[PDB]
């Protein structure tokens, strides 16, 4: 099987700004896909096939990278967005990457 | 292809003047330039279409003239806001150019 | 000079990928037997003999099966032209009334289920005003329980009622070679070592393409078209555990499917002109009808296909195989036609062996439908008619599909269970080698010529 | 040559030479290009396709240097700046194929220039034998 | 009535360099606005890169940088867009999007403009 | 719009057997390949299962054969091919298992390879 | 000019300009003639139609003076009787609405003068290519 | 594999010469082989007729006996067919088809020949 | 159309012998000639493609040479079953056409 790692794990910013989320699968050239989910809800998708959005989620959002490492950047970091992020290809699922109010 | 030249480049005049700005274009035109102001940082606002009559929220103290090839304007009242970018432009055929560039 | 200047160079060679109908083509020995006893010979015209087939030099071109057209329209085509071989048949809407029905006058055991129901039923004749008792055999997937007294139904009733098969047309299918409309053309890839996608570097363009017989089944993909030399797997892509890995291999395995069991056609008028046709008595001894594989081409065929298996996975890797897992009966089995009837023959006993990294026959047991729901849509069934004698058809194994189960953390085994699904894998193995291309004419190309004014 | 040396002059047939050998066998790819219930409708669609296309191909060809001509030289330079290459490395060594990757960002200029080229040349061809 | 341009600048040469001008207030599917993508970089003078009009087809540019530019145009978001593929060093600039009138059709125009976006490019 | 109802929370006993529908409303269901997964207090995902409904076959992961199955129901009428059921049946609990479960499906986009699943459902927690 | 200051080079865009200004746009005019159940019955005709009248006016134009060439000159003078005018009056003045309302009744004697000039001048060509 | 020919000869001038040339062993659709009706009388030189390439339409002759000769192929029968109408009595000759390779194909083909009939007119 | 001619005509020779044989074209055809021999009442035997490699099985002990248009066939150990009909033949353009005819 095929391991996940996300980059920052737990983190704790501040609203307004830029981030950059990177996991890195083992293996390359995937289908990389980006998933954001609020506690104890639905979890919704961001980004399928690594780079294209979904129809009606803000343009804010967007998926970049290549090969074996994958961004997820989102700039002008809104109120709303304090959740996990997950990224996946097809049976695996990272660890969780959480931002927070500080 | 057509290209445009802007006589002079760079200037600096007193308060209250008469600055007079050509341009020439490489083949007769003889209807066809605009007039175009910008300001440092911003959107060009245009002096005016067809070399002979202007656009509203201009006032009357700017002015083109000219017939055929050689075209000049003239700024008869020199307010303290014209320190800025201006540009003669064409539109006799695809591509449109620009000036060179008014460093007034 | 210096100053070259353009020409525009008219019907240079150059194409670019598209999308395009296509266009039959058949043998002349379908319109021997003639006016629709098959389908398709009032719809498209006969072949030229012998396909032009020019092979080319120093082209590199990228083909690609799985994002590929024309096995679409295949699937529309042959969906199609089966509509237009049931269109004028009899509606068979007079047949769905309650049945009085018993068990076949058979020694019975209690272990094994009677694959036959005998039931008698009310009908109507041809004069609307009488009225006719007849008595049928019927195979007990196509009969229900309704809620002492056993009253039942037949099972598409409440769904739709649905159409018999005129015994004028057949079932076995003809070749089709498909063939291009004027204004593109059809590239043909010919290495042997080639999985799918990429850059084929030896290509050849072709008029009409080969013999495509379009068979159904859902497992074991018969008649087709093998490979060159080796046994190759082919993939969407390998890891992903949801599209089928369908594997093809060279030399066949030959299956010999039988019904022994002796049937007799017999014909009821509904109406006018409706003749219906059911089962009339059952003769000789009643029996279970079989499917049958040698035990040594199996065994050699089923290590010539885990040896070029093992490539993609690392070598220190047990590979079993378990049979097909569940769902509805129609992706258990594998489901084949012969003849003018239809088999789901258990395929238990083929799919069951570890393998390590260091006169026989298998018998398979195989039950007999007749309402068929031939593609799985809500107001259609197929009725089949009965044939006479016994039943006995010979086709060649070639190729298998396969679908992976998520074999997860760390452990070395991973199995592989076979099961079909989708309708277009089994053309997809038959079409994998062409792709159809746009002619662009009209190059723009320098020289050192002037035009006189 | 022909025969049993030829580079095969087929449909689509010397798709991998150099140019200057494609540059003969030009005909073969233009006269396979007119030939070829609810079927006949899908047939017929087919043909009034590829009737249309070379249609589409004649009337873009015709408004400009020539008429039918198939072989074709007009009135305006060649650029730098579309190929940067000599004639001896397009006409020696070049394949169609891949010339037609190189020069893919470079149509609809070309077009535009030869309509400009055919309509000025039209007008003056006008004037010449209007004044005389 | 404003015309509100979008598009990050930050990123690497020889990529893709996307510019999206749309309208408020207004729709772009009003006829005979000739709409204009001007480009300037600071130091450098006005340079021309597409202008088109409302209600055509036809589209035009300058034949100087036409390999490496493209332009859109769609209603169903009312976006006016500028492609750029293998940028240099030299397309560092500010961007601006303009709807001029056409004079002999319209007397009853507003000639926007767009506020100018800043692309870096390192 | 495109719906996904699931049922109710049940706690329940050692060694029983649950039954989770997933009733599917909104489109056209024999494109759309559905797929079931969990979700464990304080452990991430893991994925259980997956299902095509034009023949139903399925396939698991590795630690699921043998004590769970989904099947399915399509509608039978000449009216509205639309709506869809799916069961899944699972057997053999165990306080591990003690989890919510959301049924899930491949969405209509055009950049969809297969496993990007965009449509999710409100889902179930269980607890053994 | 163009662009701003444009009498506008759209389909049929300066179709009330006088026939100076219309004599430029000329291509304009010429590209948008191809283009373009019981449904598809209905759009093959249309679209057969269309190319069948475009392929009439191919074929009446090539059997006058021009093949192809879209701006076309012949050998038969022109008579007062049929306008009356002077040059600077249809070419200053009058649209080509209205010119086509002006040699209405004078049409289809223009074109049989064309055909005995065409087929005249086609055997004069014959015996001259002929002779030498 | 080896080539039969058919037909025989002794026949009348101005009349219907045909002659068949069948394959055993192998098939004529087998793509680049150069087909070839060649033939000889004796005293006379070799005199070629005819040649064609198995996988295209487009045939060939010889132009100065064109009006009299045409050649036929077709694979329902394996069938590579010579028809000679308005025959002189300079076709006394012996008759060879024959299989070519076409050398930037086909380094791997085999060089096949039939063994040729004898035809004699009166 | 283009002709061909062989010479010499009639030869007989002794036994381990070497024979040269020639032929000439019309027009340039620089590449192309192939090489058959033809035995009594025989299929003609081709002896090589191209006039400079050979057919396999068939020895070493014939050869062809030239460039251009003439070109030139040499036997360098002659077998007592060479005493048959030799061809030149063009494949420049259509049609085909042979040599003249060798008695050897
Ligand atoms: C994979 O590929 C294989 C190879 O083709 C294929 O096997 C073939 O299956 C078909 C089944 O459709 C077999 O075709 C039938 O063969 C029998 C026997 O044919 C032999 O004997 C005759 C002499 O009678 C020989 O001429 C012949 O060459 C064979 O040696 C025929 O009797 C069948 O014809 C009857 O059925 C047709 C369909 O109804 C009718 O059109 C036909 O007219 C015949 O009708 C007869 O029966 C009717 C009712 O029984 C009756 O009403 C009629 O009046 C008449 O009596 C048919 O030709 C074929 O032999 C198999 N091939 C081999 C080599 O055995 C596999 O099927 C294929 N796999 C799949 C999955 O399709
Ligand atoms: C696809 O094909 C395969 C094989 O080709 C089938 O697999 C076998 O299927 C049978 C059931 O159909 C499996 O079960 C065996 O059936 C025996 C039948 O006995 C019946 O009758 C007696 C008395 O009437 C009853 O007591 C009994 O319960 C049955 O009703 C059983 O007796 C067998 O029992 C075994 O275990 C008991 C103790 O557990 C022993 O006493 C017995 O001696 C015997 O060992 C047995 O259960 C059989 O196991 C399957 N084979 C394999 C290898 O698993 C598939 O069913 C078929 N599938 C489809 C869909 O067609
Ligand atoms: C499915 O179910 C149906 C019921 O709907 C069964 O049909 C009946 O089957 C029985 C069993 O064969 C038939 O009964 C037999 O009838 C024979 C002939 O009778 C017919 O002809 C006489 C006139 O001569 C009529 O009076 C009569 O009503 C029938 O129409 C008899 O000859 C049989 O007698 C047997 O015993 C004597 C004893 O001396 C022997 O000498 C005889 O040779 C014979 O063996 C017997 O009575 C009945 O006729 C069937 N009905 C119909 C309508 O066909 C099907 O059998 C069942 N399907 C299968 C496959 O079994
Ligand atoms: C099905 O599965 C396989 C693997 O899961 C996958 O095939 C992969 O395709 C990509 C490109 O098509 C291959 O990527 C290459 O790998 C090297 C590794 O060093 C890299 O340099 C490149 O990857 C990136 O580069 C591209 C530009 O060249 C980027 O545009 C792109 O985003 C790539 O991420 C190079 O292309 C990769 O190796 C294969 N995998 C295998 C095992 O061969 C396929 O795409 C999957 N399909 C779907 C629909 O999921
Ligand atoms: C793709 O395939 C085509 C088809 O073969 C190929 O065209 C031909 O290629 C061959 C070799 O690949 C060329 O043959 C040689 O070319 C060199 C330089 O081009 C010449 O010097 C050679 O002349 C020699 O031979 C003469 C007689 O034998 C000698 O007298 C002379 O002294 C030389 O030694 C020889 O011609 C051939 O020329 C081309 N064909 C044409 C029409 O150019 C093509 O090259 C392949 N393309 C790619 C990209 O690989
Ligand atoms: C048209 O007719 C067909 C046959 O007449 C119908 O097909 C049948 O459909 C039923 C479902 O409706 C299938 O399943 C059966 O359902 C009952 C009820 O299940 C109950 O039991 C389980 C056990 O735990 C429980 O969990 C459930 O909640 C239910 O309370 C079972 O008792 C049966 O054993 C069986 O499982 C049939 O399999 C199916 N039969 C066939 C032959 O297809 C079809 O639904 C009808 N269509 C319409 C629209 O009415
Ligand atoms: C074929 O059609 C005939 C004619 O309708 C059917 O016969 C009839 O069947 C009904 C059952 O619904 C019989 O009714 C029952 O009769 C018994 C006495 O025999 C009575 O005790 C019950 O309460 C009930 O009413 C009816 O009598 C019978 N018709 C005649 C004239 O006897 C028959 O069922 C159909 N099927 C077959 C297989 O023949
Ligand atoms: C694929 O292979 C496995 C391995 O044998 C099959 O599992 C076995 O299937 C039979 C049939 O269902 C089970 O037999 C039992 O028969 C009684 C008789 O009515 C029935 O009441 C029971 O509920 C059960 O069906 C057998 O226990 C089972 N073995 C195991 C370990 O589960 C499997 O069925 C095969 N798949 C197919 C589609 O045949
Ligand atoms: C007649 O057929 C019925 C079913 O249609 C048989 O009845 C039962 O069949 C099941 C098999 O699933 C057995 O387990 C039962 O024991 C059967 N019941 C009885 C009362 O036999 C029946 O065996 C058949 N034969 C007869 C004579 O009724
Ligand atoms: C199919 O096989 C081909 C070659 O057989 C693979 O293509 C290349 O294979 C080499 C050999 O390992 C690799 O180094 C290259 O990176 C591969 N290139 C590409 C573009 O993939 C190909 O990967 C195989 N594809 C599948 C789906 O199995
Ligand atoms: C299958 O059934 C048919 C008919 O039910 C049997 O055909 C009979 O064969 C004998 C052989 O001499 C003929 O005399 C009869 O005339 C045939 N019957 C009919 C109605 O024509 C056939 O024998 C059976 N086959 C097997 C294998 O049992
Ligand atoms: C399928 O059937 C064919 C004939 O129906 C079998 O072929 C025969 O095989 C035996 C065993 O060697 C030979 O003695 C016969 O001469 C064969 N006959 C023919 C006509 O081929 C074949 O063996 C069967 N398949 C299997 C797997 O047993
Ligand atoms: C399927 O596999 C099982 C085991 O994986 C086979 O069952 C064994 O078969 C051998 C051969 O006779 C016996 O010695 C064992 O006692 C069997 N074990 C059990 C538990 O049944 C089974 O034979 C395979 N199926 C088929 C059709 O071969
Ligand atoms: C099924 O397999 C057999 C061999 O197992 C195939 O038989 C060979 O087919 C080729 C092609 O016609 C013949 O040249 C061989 O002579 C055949 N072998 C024998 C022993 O006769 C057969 O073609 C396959 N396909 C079908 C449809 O039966
Ligand atoms: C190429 O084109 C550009 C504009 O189209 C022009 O400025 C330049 O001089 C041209 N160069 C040549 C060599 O034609
Ligand atoms: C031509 O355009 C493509 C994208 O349209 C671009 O990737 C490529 O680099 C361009 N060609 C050259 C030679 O720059
Ligand atoms: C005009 O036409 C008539 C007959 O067609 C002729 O008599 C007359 O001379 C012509 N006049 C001129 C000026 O062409």
């Amino acid at each position: 099987e095929i391991v996940l790692t996300q980059s920052p794990g737990i983190l704790s910013l501040s609203p307004g700004e830029t981030a950059t989320l990177f996991c890195k699968a083992s293996q390359g050239g995937n289908a990389m896909t980006w998933y954001q989910k609020r506690r104890g809800q639905v979890p919704r998708l961001l980004i399928y096939d690594t780079s294209r959005r979904a129809s009606g989620v803000p343009d804010r959002f967007v998926g970049s990278g290549s090969g074996t490492d994958f961004f997820l950047t989102i700039n002008k970091l809104d109120r709303e967005d304090f959740a996990v992020y997950y990224c996946q290809q097809f049976e695996f699922f990272g660890l969780g990457s959480e931002l927070e109010v500080h | 292809d057509i290209q445009m030249t802007q006589s002079p480049s760079s200037l600096s005049a007193s308060v209250g003047d008469r600055v007079t700005i050509t341009c020439r274009a490489s083949q007769d035109i003889k209807n066809s330039l605009s007039w175009y102001q910008q300001k440092l940082g911003k959107a060009p606002r245009r002096l005016m279409h067809h070399s002979s009559t202007l656009e509203t929220g201009v006032p009357s103290r700017f002015s083109g003239s000219g017939y055929g090839t050689e075209f000049t304007l003239s700024i008869n009242s020199l307010q303290p806001e014209d320190i800025a970018a201006y540009y003669c432009q064409q539109y006799e055929d695809f591509p449109l150019t620009f000036g060179g560039g008014t460093q007034v | 000079a210096e100053n070259l200047w353009v020409t525009v160079y008219y019907g240079v060679p150059v194409w670019k990928d598209a999308e395009t109908t296509l266009f039959c083509a058949s043998d002349a020995k379908a319109y021997e037997t003639e006016k629709h006893n098959v389908w398709a010979t009032h719809a498209c015209v006969p072949t030229d003999p012998n396909p032009q087939e020019i092979h080319l030099e120093n082209v590199t071109e990228e083909f690609n099966m799985w994002k590929n057209n024309m096995v679409e329209q295949m699937h529309t085509d042959i969906i199609s032209l089966w509509d237009q071989s049931l269109k004028p048949c009899v509606k068979l809407t007079p047949l769905c009334v309650t049945l009085q029905c018993t068990n076949v006058t058979n020694n019975i055991t209690d272990d094994m289920r009677g694959e036959l129901k005998n039931c008698s039923f009310n009908m109507t004749t041809e004069l609307r005003d009488k009225k006719q008792k007849v008595y049928s055999l019927f195979y007990r997937l196509d009969v229900v329980q309704i809620n002492s007294n056993k009253e039942y139904r037949l099972i598409n009733c409440n769904t739709s009622a649905c159409t018999q098969a005129c015994p004028k047309v057949s079932f076995e299918p003809i070749p089709i070679h498909y063939c291009a409309p004027a204004g593109f053309a059809i590239l043909k890839c010919k290495d042997k070592k080639f999985n799918g996608t990429g850059p084929c570097p030896s290509v050849s363009t072709v008029q009409c393409t080969h013999g495509i017989k379009p068979v159904v089944s859902t497992q074991l993909l018969l008649n087709g078209s093998l490979a060159e030399e080796e046994v190759m797997i082919r993939s969407e892509n390998i890891t992903n555990n949801a599209k089928n890995i369908l594997v093809q291999f060279n030399t066949p395995v030959q299956i010999n499917c039988t019904r022994p069991n002796n049937n007799t056609r017999k014909s009821i008028r509904i109406g006018p002109g409706q003749a219906f046709y059911a089962t009339g008595d059952i003769i000789g001894d009643i029996r279970q009808a079989h499917c049958n594989v040698s035990k040594a081409t199996w065994n050699e065929t089923l290590g010539k296909v885990v040896k070029q298996l093992r490539k993609h996975f690392g070598n220190n890797t047990i590979i079993r195989f378990a049979n097909s897992s569940g769902g509805d009966l129609e992706v258990t089995t594998h489901s084949f036609n012969c003849g003018g009837e239809f088999f789901y023959c258990n395929t238990s006993g083929l799919f069951n062996s570890t393998w390590i990294s260091n006169n026989d026959s298998i018998t398979l047991p195989c039950r007999i439908k007749q309402i068929i729901n031939m593609w799985q849509r809500i107001g259609q069934c197929m009725y089949a008619p009965p044939i006479q004698g016994v039943i006995r058809c010979v086709s060649n194994i070639t190729g298998l599909i396969l679908t992976r189960d998520g074999g997860s953390t760390n452990s070395t085994t991973e199995t592989f269970r076979p099961g079909g699904g989708d309708m277009r894998d089994n053309w997809r193995s038959e079409l994998y080698k062409y792709k159809v291309v746009k002619i662009e004419p009209l190059g723009v190309a320098p020289t050192r010529c002037k035009r006189r004014v | 040559a022909v025969g049993i040396g030829a580079v095969f002059l087929g449909f689509l047939g010397a798709a991998g030479s150099t140019m200057g050998a494609a540059s003969m066998t030009l005909t073969v790819q233009a006269r396979n290009l007119l030939s070829g219930t609810v079927w006949g409708i899908k047939q017929l669609q087919a043909r009034v396709l590829a009737v249309e296309r070379y249609l589409r191909d004649q009337q873009l060809l015709g408004i400009w240097g020539c008429s039918g001509k198939l072989i074709c030289c007009t009135n305006v330079p060649w650029n730098s700046s579309w190929s940067n290459r000599n004639l001896s490395e397009i006409w020696d060594n070049m394949t169609w194929l891949q010339w037609d990757k190189e020069i893919s960002n470079y149509t609809q200029i070309i077009y535009g220039l030869l309509e400009e080229s055919q309509n000025q040349q039209e007008k003056n061809e006008q004037d010449l034998l209007a004044l005389d | 009535v404003q015309l509100v341009e979008s598009g990050p600048g930050v990123m690497k040469p020889s990529e893709t360099l996307s510019l999206i001008c749309a309208v408020s207030g207004d729709t772009i599917s009003s006829p005979y606005y000739f709409w204009s993508w001007v480009r300037q970089p600071r130091g450098k003078g006005l340079e021309w890169i597409g202008g088109l009009y409302s209600n055509t087809m036809d589209v035009y540019y300058n034949p100087s940088l036409q390999s490496r530019v493209t332009i859109s145009r769609d209603t169903s978001k009312n976006h006016f867009s500028l492609k750029v593929t293998s940028v240099t060093d030299t397309d560092t600039a500010v961007y601006y999007c303009a709807r001029e009138r056409v004079v002999a059709h319209n007397y009853y125009g507003l000639d926007l403009w767009g506020q100018g976006v800043a692309v870096t490019v390192s | 719009q495109v719906q996904l109802v699931q049922s109710g929370a049940v706690i329940k006993t050692p060694g029983s057997s649950v039954k989770i529908s997933c009733r599917a409303s909104g489109y056209n269901f024999r494109d759309y390949s559905i797929h079931w997964v969990r979700l464990i207090p304080d452990k991430g995902f893991e994925w259980i299962g997956w299902i095509k409904p034009l023949w139903g076959a399925v396939s698991y992961a590795r630690q699921l054969q043998g004590r769970v199955s989904m099947t399915r129901q399509l509608s039978q009428d000449p009216d509205d091919p639309d709506w869809g059921v799916a069961y899944m049946e699972f057997s053999g609990l165990t306080p591990a298992d003690t989890a919510e479960y959301f049924c899930v499906r491949r969405g209509s986009c055009d950049y969809c390879g297969d496993f990007p699943w965009q449509y999710w459902g409100q889902g179930t927690v269980v607890v053994v």
